């Protein structure tokens, strides 16, 4: 890869496949963000398809591939990880043994972190008792930006809410897919859930006006 | 009284049983150990068997005076240690405390800040044919005392 | 919390200790829970058919944060019928028409 002054970029590494990468892809381009310039970088050590070449051909301008192991320091040079702003890590939910999956991550996190000691990861794991294990590796900063998604605590949470309060679930996993609005005109049950479901969530710093004045008060007005 | 060996080469006591000398965590939080050596081992029932009395022997030796010797704690399975545990009874000095070394409390418990050396071994190596994952372990529990913090 | 993260790292387990004054103020923390509208001080507004006039309302006198309205799925059927199934509607504009049937999901405070 060739560093372009003025931009950044990302490493993608981990269970690479055709259907995984769609979706993440589709994701992450998707219009409702802001502005985006960020390139993206795959790597793998598996020569791709025709089906997956066709997908890069398809968007050529902002993705990129290089084979080669993430356990090899020639290879995260080559990547040109040291400028990265992000290193990110997929996991393969349908394996047939959690355990050996939690391993692999857990070398290639330790392997990314030896290269260099400042980068910013985010990873998945199986199961919970493993993600113990990252909080020992020295340069794991969680104060800054250094996550992991525990799949099983996640998901028991989330049904565990649902026992609460009915539909919990639903109306909280749908405020992570990005979608844009659907208009259709026919009533039925389906025009209203169509209209809940194109919202999204998002973060920003406060004006000015606001500091001296009362939560509730500022949860209204706006 | 015998305390000397049959050949005159190394310090000898009277056999005792194990029970004697296993520790619980509060246990040996009031016993107070210092300049100490603590031995991590990650063996279990049906694993290849590695001799430790050639470890402990070297340490025992003669031309050492009594009060000179290095206490020695050993952490692991107690499943594997009462296999080999016949060997080194004889030796003095010698403690147990059942554990992992990965629950950073053992490693709290024994005073680990305060030790002259600490011997990381692994049983399954050879057992395990997967280059990725062999020496897992090991590593891992390096990297554990790395990020240790102490007042 | 961090201090629950902190905690859990050294003993991967809980301990049980002692109420403190310090410690009872970390019972504070909003949770989550639903409301009907078919009876309590809201019940006025069930037919009357303005989300917007209960948020406001809801936020000033209890602190409440309303969020979602979770609707019988044949409300909007001019002809009868006994299905129980509902869905979910999330973050409804302010001028919504509300029905007796509905429940809506809530932030309650603490004690
Ligand atoms: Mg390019």
């Amino acid at each position: 890869y060739s560093a372009v002054s003025g931009r950044k970029h990302i490493v993608v590494c981990g269970h690479i496949t055709l259907e995984s990468v769609s979706n993440f892809l589709k994701d992450f381009l998707h219009k409702d963000r802001d502005d985006v310039n960020v390139e993206i970088v795959f790597l793998h050590n598996i020569s791709p398809n025709l089906e997956l070449e066709a997908l890069f051909k398809r968007h050529f301008t902002q993705v990129e591939f290089y084979q080669g192991s993430v356990l090899n320091p020639h290879d995260l040079a080559r990547v040109k990880i040291e400028s990265a702003d992000a290193c990110l890590i997929l996991a393969n939910k349908y394996c047939a043994d959690p355990d050996a999956e939690d391993a692999s991550n857990i070398m290639r996190v330790i392997s990314i972190k030896n290269y260099h000691p400042k980068i910013r990861i985010i990873t998945q794991m199986l199961q919970y008792h493993n993600k113990a294990h990252l909080l020992n590796i020295p340069s794991w900063n969680w104060k800054e930006g250094d996550d992991a998604i525990c799949l099983a605590e996640l998901k028991l949470g989330f049904i565990a809410q649902s026992c609460l309060a009915q539909g919990l679930s639903t109306m909280l996993a749908n405020l992570f897919s990005m979608r844009s609005f659907i208009k259709i005109e026919e009533d039925t049950w389906q025009k209203y859930y169509l209209e809940g479901v194109s919202n999204e969530m998002y973060t920003e710093y406060l004006s000015s006006a606001f500091v001296g004045l009362s939560f509730p008060t500022v949860c209204e007005l706006c | 009284v015998k305390k000397y060996d049959s050949t005159g080469m190394f310090h000898w006591c009277a056999p005792k049983e194990i029970e004697k000398v296993i520790l619980t965590r509060s246990e040996a939080a009031m016993t107070v150990l210092s300049g100490h050596v603590v031995v991590c081992i990650f063996g279990d029932v049906s694993s290849a068997l590695i001799g430790l009395r050639n470890l402990v022997m070297p340490l025992r030796a003669s031309n050492f005076h009594y009060h000179e010797l290095k206490h020695i704690v050993f952490v692991g399975s107690i499943e594997y240690l009462k296999r080999e545990w016949e060997t080194l009874h004889n030796f003095p000095k010698v403690s147990i405390l059942p554990g992992t070394p990965l629950s950073r409390a053992d490693l709290r418990a024994v005073n680990i800040n305060l030790c002259d050396m600490c011997v990381i071994l692994s049983a399954n190596q050879n057992n395990i044919d997967d280059t990725s994952l062999q020496d897992k372990e090991c590593i891992l529990a390096s990297l554990n005392i790395k990020s240790m913090q102490f007042d | 919390t961090p201090e629950l993260e902190a905690l859990i790292a050294e003993e991967n387990a809980l301990r049980g200790g002692y109420s403190t004054p310090q410690t009872l103020a970390n019972r504070d923390r909003c949770r989550v829970a639903q409301l009907a509208l078919l009876d309590g001080p809201f019940a006025d507004l069930g037919d009357g058919g303005c989300y917007g006039d209960l948020f406001c309302k809801a936020l000033k006198t209890y602190n409440m944060l309303c969020f979602g309205i979770y609707r019988l799925r044949d409300a909007h059927l001019s002809t009868p019928s006994q299905c129980t199934k509902r869905y979910v509607i999330t973050n409804p504009p302010y001028e919504f028409e509300l029905v007796p049937t509905d429940l809506i999901f809530c932030l309650m405070q603490f004690d």
